[PDB]
């Protein structure tokens, strides 16, 4: 059976202090005896901030049953800051909560202060490790939030070399081959090639840059991550969209399309967007016009309205 | 009305192509696809008269929503124990919404709850101040859900806000940091959901100054992505030579971008807010419209799944992004935006809980209903039902009635020159912030309630998202308009 905190020696000169929420609070959660106990004797050590060894692991016991208690870690890791503790095995403790299936906005921003703080002269293990941590998780948000925090702080301080970039960029690549629709690998290529302060831009850059893009096209051509990378990538560089469109008028029907692939029904709305947006750089409103109509009563009705705003727009 | 808002059944039902290259988002896509459609084909349509035989009917189950958000929380909820402000007003909203009064009795209890988050220090933190610091999140949902359900008495909770604004706009401040981002707390993330939720709070209690907002609109506008949405952050490089868009746009963090440039553009500062790209936010936003196949809910980002939340983080979005691109095209010198009529069907079809159960709304078939699903559908809903416009004649008309001589006493800035230069100045831009906070209007003629009067819901406004009827009063109480 549960020992209570109240018979504990160890807790013993310690008042605990009770939730204070009023009478009557309204969205009163039911808690369980464990978690009561342990709250209320956090409330008596973050009253009377005791920075203590106990203290820090009252708080791995409240984080357990509750992933999301920013305060508890908050509490936590000025524990850790005060006690001088081992950063690293604090590091290797959020591994375990891993494998115990624990995790949260807190969970990661914790990781995050650890290895701001830690500083390591090369973060390359860290990055290995969120590698993992995403084989299973490929989209998670904060994972690939972290990722750029990761490379972002330790770059600022001149601390990833040119070898680490590169096998960044293999890793991405490989992403994007096991599940090309992974969104969230093409928004790593972004920054890895073209938005990060430290990528090259050269014709040769914006060459191969194109080629891996219309590629990805010509792989999946209804793509949506791939048309938005490719809008992005000419908006970005201020590229004209008619010396391409050779590689994409066979969908509104450098590398070419391939027959077709299976299963890639025409016209591809995208597509579409793309013919029209280049009659508008040639300054042709009315073909333009039509592509828009088209979009909007035929090719994709979902967006029946912006495209006749579009379409609007032209006449 | 609906020329260019087709009905989901009106439209062919086609799964997402596979291009013969197989891969794991293409697999839960196609289950989705299945699941929805599933649903949509068992539901009779809710724009027929001659409403099907041994088909669902899709009406808005009112009452069952009702229910199910009246009802202590068991154990699994530990889980929000640091968010018990948003359960608050998960529910208080949503019962605005669905048209239901809370009683006097209910609403103190509300009240007094909300005021045990709030710190002496500044700010309202998830639970009790005796249990949790303060965080910029339960602040937006401690101070909406206050305008909910408070009022201008002694025991309205009205008046314990106004007592608190400067030690709230002394939490901003330590929330602030020199690029324009906040954290959400002491030692917390910086994202912009954080910059969001202070904003809207420094605009509805008169505590905006040129300190709190410096370099905030410039960490906004760097989270938008070469896919036109925005990102939770934008990093700084060493104030900084380059800011950069941390991860992919997402409804949520769109949402909380747009909304946030919003609330900055009422701001009388020079060269201020720093722009972003309203065309490819509203393009991105109205890409996030599902297929017919998938009953037009929103996604929250390409390549993943519709989700009825969605439907106020990116559908909400809308409007905001709407009048943006309407003031660049204005700067350089009609249908409706989305799919209002698919929105709604996703809303009634696919996002209520089955029949004769527990009530709530959800996330898809297959999701357990719950609070959060249940506010944030019902929000987008009415965002779909009723057409949200900001109008520059209302605006104007809230400048010429604007009383600058009424007004709670100043914020003290924390660095001696973070003030307002003077007070023509302050005035100037109590008035302009007051007046356009004010300045949403529903469109006389533009509703459209699929399936008939009896779907219909109240009115949201837009970034703040809270009813107009609750913002107004609230906003004058602070601002001494009444
Ligand atoms: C605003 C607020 C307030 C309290 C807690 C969290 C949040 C914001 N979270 C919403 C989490 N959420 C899950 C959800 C919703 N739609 C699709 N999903 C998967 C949820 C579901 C049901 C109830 Br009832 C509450 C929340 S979150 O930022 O998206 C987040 C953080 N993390 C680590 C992962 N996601
Ligand atoms: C307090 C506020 C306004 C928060 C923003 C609300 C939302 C929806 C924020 C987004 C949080 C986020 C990006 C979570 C990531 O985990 N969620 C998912 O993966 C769900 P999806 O597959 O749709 O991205
Ligand atoms: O939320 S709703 O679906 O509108 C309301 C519920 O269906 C309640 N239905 C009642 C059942 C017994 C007879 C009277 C009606
Ligand atoms: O006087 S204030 O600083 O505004 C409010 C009190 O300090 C509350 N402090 C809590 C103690 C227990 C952990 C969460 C904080
Ligand atoms: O006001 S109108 O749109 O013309 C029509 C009503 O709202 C129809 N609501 C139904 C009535 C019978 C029970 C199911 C709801
Ligand atoms: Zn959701």
């Amino acid at each position: 059976t549960y020992i209570p905190m109240s018979q504990r020696r160890s807790w013993a000169d310690v008042k605990p202090i009770m939730q204070d929420d009023g009478p009557n609070p309204v969205v009163p959660i039911m808690y369980s005896e464990e978690y009561k106990d342990a709250m209320d004797y956090f409330r008596a050590i973050a009253a009377k901030e005791e920075k203590s060894e106990r203290a820090l692991e009252l708080t791995e016991i409240i984080v357990r049953m509750n992933p999301a208690h920013y305060t508890v870690w908050q509490y936590r890791f000025s524990l850790l800051t005060s006690l001088n503790k081992s950063l690293e095995d604090e590091l290797r403790l959020m591994n375990e909560f891993a494998v115990q299936n624990l995790k949260s906005y807190q969970v990661w921003h914790h990781r995050l202060l650890l290895l701001d703080r830690i500083s390591p002269q090369d973060p390359v293990s860290e990055i290995e490790y969120i590698h993992g941590s995403l084989l299973p998780d490929p989209k998670n948000y904060h994972t690939w939030a972290y990722l750029h925090w990761l490379y972002s702080h330790f770059s600022t301080l001149g601390r990833i070399s040119e070898a680490q970039w590169g096998s960044e960029l293999d890793w991405c690549n490989e992403m994007l081959r096991v599940d090309g629709r992974n969104n969230s690998a093409w928004g790593w290529r972004w920054y890895l090639r073209v938005s990060r302060p430290g990528a090259e831009t050269s014709s040769r850059s914006l060459q191969d840059e194109l080629i891996y893009i219309l590629k990805s096209i010509h792989l999946i051509p209804h793509n949506v991550s791939a048309w938005n990378y490719l809008r992005g990538f000419l908006k970005h560089f201020s590229l004209p969209l008619v010396p391409i469109l050779p590689a994409i008028l066979p969908y509104t029907a450098f590398p070419m399309p391939s027959p077709l692939p299976e299963d890639t029904p025409l016209p591809v709305p995208l597509a579409l967007e793309y013919l029209a947006d280049s009659f508008i750089e040639q300054n042709r409103v009315d073909d333009a016009a039509k592509v828009f109509e088209k979009l909007s009563s035929e090719y994709d009705q979902m967006r029946a309205g912006y495209w006749e705003f579009r379409r609007r727009e032209c006449a | 009305a609906t020329e260019f808002t087709p009905s989901v059944y009106s439209l062919v039902s086609k799964p997402l192509p596979s291009n013969s290259r197989p891969s794991a988002t293409l697999d839960e896509q196609a289950e989705t696809e299945d699941l929805i459609s599933q649903l949509f084909d068992l539901t009779a349509d809710p724009n027929a008269l001659v409403s099907e035989h041994g088909k669902r009917y899709s009406g808005l189950r009112k009452q069952e929503h009702t229910q199910f958000l009246a009802s202590q929380l068991p154990g699994k909820f530990v889980s929000l124990d640091a968010s018990r402000p948003w359960l608050v007003f998960w529910t208080v909203h949503s019962l605005d919404l669905l048209g239901v009064a809370l009683d006097q009795g209910t609403k103190d209890r509300v009240v007094s709850t909300l005021l045990h988050f709030l710190s002496p220090k500044g700010g309202f933190g998830g639970g009790p101040a005796n249990s949790q610091i303060p965080h910029l999140l339960p602040t937006y949902a401690s101070v909406c859900s206050l305008a909910i359900a408070g009022n201008d008495s002694s025991t309205g909770g009205w008046k314990d806000l106004a007592a608190a604004r400067q030690s709230i706009y002394e939490f901003f401040m330590r929330c602030k940091r020199p690029d324009g981002g906040f954290v959400v707390c002491e030692g917390g993330e910086v994202d912009v959901r954080g910059t969001y939720c202070l904003l809207v709070v420094a605009t509805l209690l008169d505590i905006i100054t040129p300190e709190l907002l410096h370099n905030v609109d410039k960490f906004v506008s760097a989270c938008q992505t070469y896919e036109g949405g925005f990102a939770c952050a934008s990093f700084p490089f060493p104030e900084p030579s380059c800011r950069v868009s941390m991860a992919e746009a997402h409804g949520g963090y769109t949402s909380c971008s747009l909304n946030s440039h919003f609330l900055l553009t009422s701001v009388p500062l020079p060269s201020f807010p720093l722009s972003i790209d309203a065309n490819a936010a509203l393009r991105w936003t109205v890409l996030q419209q599902g297929e017919p196949i998938e009953g037009g809910g929103f996604r929250g980002r390409t390549n993943k799944l519709v989700d009825g939340c969605y439907s106020w983080w990116v559908g909400g979005g809308a409007p905001v992004a709407e009048e943006l691109v309407r003031r660049e095209k204005s700067r350089k010198v009609i249908p409706p935006i989305f799919n209002r009529v698919a929105l709604q069907e996703f809303t009634l079809v696919a996002a209520q809980q089955d029949p004769g159960s527990t009530g709530g709304l959800r996330d898809k078939p297959g999701k357990r209903p719950d609070q959060y699903h249940t506010c944030n559908n019902l929000s987008g809903l009415s965002i779909a039902q009723h057409k949200m416009s900001h109008s520059p004649s209302t605006v104007s008309s809230n400048r010429l009635k604007f009383d600058a001589s009424k007004g709670l006493p100043a914020v003290k800035p924390v660095a001696p020159g973070g003030g307002w230069k003077n007070e023509d100045e302050r005035q100037n831009a109590r008035r302009e912030i007051w007046a356009n906070a004010l300045g949403w209007i529903e469109e006389e003629g533009g509703e459209i309630i699929v399936g008939g009067k009896d779907n219909r819901i109240n009115t949201t406004t837009p970034v703040f998202n809270i009813l107009g009827l609750r913002l107004k009063p609230f906003i004058n109480y602070f601002y001494c308009q009444e």
